[PDB]
């Protein structure tokens, strides 16, 4: 099974799932330890900002893609907001300075 | 026991065990509590000399870091974890075992403040940095009694810096609460936290990368 | 708005550096809540609404 | 003198200090390396594919920490006898003698601990005795 | 009245109280009870007093539980958080694209 | 859960997004289709007037 545009979710973008709809695998954990013995940065830059929910940043990235440029633009990840909330939610005042 | 070594005997019947001090004059006795349980090591004369000897029983971790020290009880304790690598037929580096220990033991127990801080549970590379920057710089004299505390890994993950780390740990229910009630500050200096963070990790390259961020962080 | 930099406006990161926590009163609570709560319900089956 | 303050066990000095039958090995190490955050490199070597020392901002522990938890093949839930080995000498290292009724010295000292020289500063075991013992030879 | 502030007033007891001392013992059940119960905790005076006494009262459990309390103390101070914030008044209510169907 | 199967969906005028973002597109010809794409009717005609 294989999938270039699969299903980022309505929440948290995240995977469609297992091909369900032409989903996909989880990343493991214990490998993305290695992953830091690797000290690969980019590829965990992709890994979380291309390789995550990013509407706004798949969207760039295939327009790149398709455009030969060859370069991803983070942002900042939803998840992390999401979370953010729910600290908010719970009884936090959330917030990150400058 | 390191307080004025020359066997001794007494104190069979006392709000402790049999046997409960035998200690001696030496330099500055000071008062063992002995149980006195299952037996015992007591010499004739010079039975002892500065320093612990094992009277009975198996060693303690606390024990061979507060009297033994440290080099020697990293010695210990790489001996008791190559010794298993081996019966097992490991093939495995040592340097991982000082690393360990580099984990393990950090916070050390201070008697004296040193006009440092009147209390006990801070990094003795903390410590070691302030009194750097303190006794060299300004006041030598300002001399904080610190006795190297080794700790054990179920808690001293606990001890975490970035709040953003630690978190998840085991829970955070109560640390979230103590990250709060702390006021306290995640920082983003740590691996984990640029990760879930998704940030230059100072780590592979990202070490340069960060390391360069930090020189204009510096700046600003 | 020119509908170039509204549609713009909408990415922008921050360096959020130094995270913290600590805790919070109510009057931020007011704050952070664009509203506060009143009813139950939470959409229709007739109409299908918020 | 055998080797410099600042140097790095290359290959060959390996051979030269077994010659020099010289077996502790006083280094500066993990925790050793005085460096404010982590350890000197000075303290901390190569030890993998690179026969060269971890580049700067090497996460040791990284190529730690699952060093120690790939052992996952583990396994769970769990004074009268003294033999030579080739030649050696005593070496009781200080060990108290005192008048004994034999023709030997007796032991005082709860610290008593042997060694076995055969050639060299290289020994064959300890085969430490308690206060009891009584030196044979 | 002859009573704790933070006295133990049990419900007959409470009852007996006002029959008693009239209108002069104030009793509650309500944790707002408690939302003025620290919202007068002053710091400074309730640290001074626990440093006096670690300084002096000093046992075997008397210099512990008293340095716990100054040092609560201090990082609610230094951190300068509303306390009485963490009995928090205002709840919010679930965003609901997060708190969905 | 809050989420179950939480999957977005394009409704057909995002879908018709998309392929604008591929599209070479100026601001105001962004703002102009994007405004077109607004009043838009579930059968596919045109809610308002070019006017």
């Amino acid at each position: 099974h294989a999938r270039s545009t699969g299903s980022y979710s309505l929440v948290t973008q995240q995977p469609l799932g297992g091909k369900a709809q032409f989903g996909g695998q989880r990343f493991g954990e214990m490998e993305v330890w290695a992953l830091e013995a690797y000290g690969a940065a980019y590829t965990l830059q992709e890994m979380l900002t291309v390789k995550s929910d990013d509407v706004n940043g798949r969207t760039k990235m295939y327009k790149n893609i398709v455009d030969g440029n060859h370069q991803m633009e983070p942002g900042m990840p939803e998840s992390f907001n999401v979370l953010l909330k729910e600290i908010r939610s719970l009884g936090i005042n959330i917030e990150l300075e400058d | 026991a390191e307080i004025s070594g020359i066997v001794s005997f007494g104190k069979e019947t006392k709000g402790k065990r049999r046997l409960v001090i035998t200690p001696v004059d030496g330099s500055d006795p000071y008062e063992e509590m002995i149980p006195k349980w299952r037996q015992l090591n007591v010499f004739e004369g010079e039975r002892v000399e500065r320093g612990d000897v094992i009277s009975d029983g198996p060693e303690a971790p606390h024990d061979i870091l507060r009297l033994r020290g440290v080099h020697a009880v990293t010695r210990y304790i790489v001996n008791e974890v190559q010794d298993v690598y081996r019966l097992q037929g490991v093939k495995i580096n040592d340097k991982h075992i000082e690393v360990i220990v580099r984990q393990m033991l950090r916070k050390a127990t201070i008697v004296n403040a040193g006009s440092s801080d009147f209390l006990e549970g801070e990094q003795v590379e903390y410590s070691r940095v302030k009194i750097a920057n303190r006794e060299l710089e300004a006041n030598g004299k300002v001399g904080a009694t610190y006795s190297r505390d080794l700790l054990g890994i179920t808690k001293a993950s606990l001890a975490t810096e970035s709040f953003i780390s630690a978190a998840s740990f085991q829970e955070t229910t109560r640390v979230l609460t103590e990250a709060a009630v702390a006021g306290k500050r995640d920082e983003l200096r740590g691996l984990k936290e640029n990760v879930i963070v998704g940030r230059l990790i100072p780590a592979g390259t990202g070490y340069a990368y960060h390391q360069d961020r930090m020189r204009r962080r510096a700046a600003g | 708005k020119d509908l170039l930099k509204f549609l713009k406006a909408q990415t922008k990161t921050e360096e959020f550096d130094a995270i913290k926590i600590a805790l919070a009163s109510p009057d931020m609570i007011r704050s952070w809540s664009f509203g506060e709560v009143k009813k139950p319900e939470t959409i229709n089956y007739r109409t299908f609404k918020p | 003198i055998l080797v410099p303050r600042n140097t790095l066990l290359h290959e060959q000095w390996c051979d030269l200090l077994e010659e020099n039958s010289v077996d502790a090995v006083k280094v500066r190490s993990v925790v050793s390396c005085d460096t404010d955050f982590g350890v000197c490199a000075h303290c901390y070597g190569r030890d993998l594919a690179r026969g060269h020392i971890i580049n700067k901002g090497e996460a040791i522990g990284v190529i730690a920490a699952q060093s120690i938890g790939e052992p996952g093949t583990q396994l769970t839930m769990r004074e009268s006898s003294i033999q030579v080995k080739n030649k050696g000498s005593i070496k009781l290292s200080n060990v108290k003698s005192v008048v004994n009724s034999s023709g030997k010295l007796v032991i005082t000292s709860r610290n008593t601990e042997l060694k076995l020289i055969d050639e060299f500063g290289r020994t064959k075991e300890s085969y430490k005795v308690p206060y009891g013992a009584v030196l044979a030879k | 009245t002859n009573l704790e502030r933070q006295q133990i007033l049990t419900e007959e007891q409470y009852l007996d109280a006002l029959e008693e001392f009239g209108d002069e013992f104030d009793a509650k059940m309500g944790a707002e009870a408690i939302q003025a119960l620290l919202k007068s905790m002053d710091l400074e005076q309730e640290c001074e007093q626990l440093r006096e006494e670690l300084n002096e009262t000093n046992s075997e459990t008397k210099r512990k539980k008293l340095t716990k309390r100054i040092k609560l103390l201090e990082a609610f101070v230094q951190s300068g958080n509303k306390p009485e914030w963490m009995i928090l008044t205002v709840l919010p209510v679930l965003p609901p694209d997060l708190r969905p169907l | 859960l809050p989420v179950y199967q939480g999957e977005t969906t394009q409704t057909l005028q995002d879908y018709l997004m998309w392929q604008v973002e591929l599209t070479p597109f100026t601001d105001t010809d962004r703002a102009i289709a994007t405004s077109i794409v607004d009043a838009v009717d579930d059968t596919g005609y045109l809610t308002i007037q070019i006017e």
